[PDB]
């Protein structure tokens, strides 16, 4: 009766709301991309190293 | 991206994750010291191990 009266009234009358996915945005993280994937650097190259460690260390066995 | 209904940017960050898909390259960088390391390690190694069996048979 009254349940017909509201149900038919409410259903009828709005149907749309707001809805703007642009405002939306505001309110959320923006995707962005990482960065440095950068590759590992190298070094101690040569025997330059190694015979100069040989001898650096007086100790090499006591 | 079934939970969220604004869904057109959950499409978005799938295509950025299968286009960023390679999130960073091979790294082979022991190849060039690891063969210098072992020529001079190899020498040395080598020369103690000599040296010692020498002097244990002596």
């Amino acid at each position: 009766n009254v349940i017909q009266d509201l149900y038919l009234r409410e259903l009828k009358d709005t149907k749309l709301a707001p809805s703007t996915l642009q405002d939306a945005e505001g309110n959320v993280k923006p995707w962005n991309p990482p960065q440095k994937p950068n590759l590992p650097e190298l070094e101690l190259q040569g025997p330059e190293a190694l015979k100069a460690y040989t001898e650096q260390n007086v100790e090499t066995a006591h | 991206r079934s939970v969220l209904k604004n869904t057109s940017v959950i499409d978005k960050i799938e295509s950025y994750v299968k286009q960023y898909k390679p999130v960073k390259i091979d790294a082979s960088k022991q190849l060039q010291v690891i063969e210098s390391f072992e020529k001079h390690a190899m020498t040395n190694a080598k020369e103690t191990e000599s040296l010692v069996s020498k002097e244990l048979k002596d």
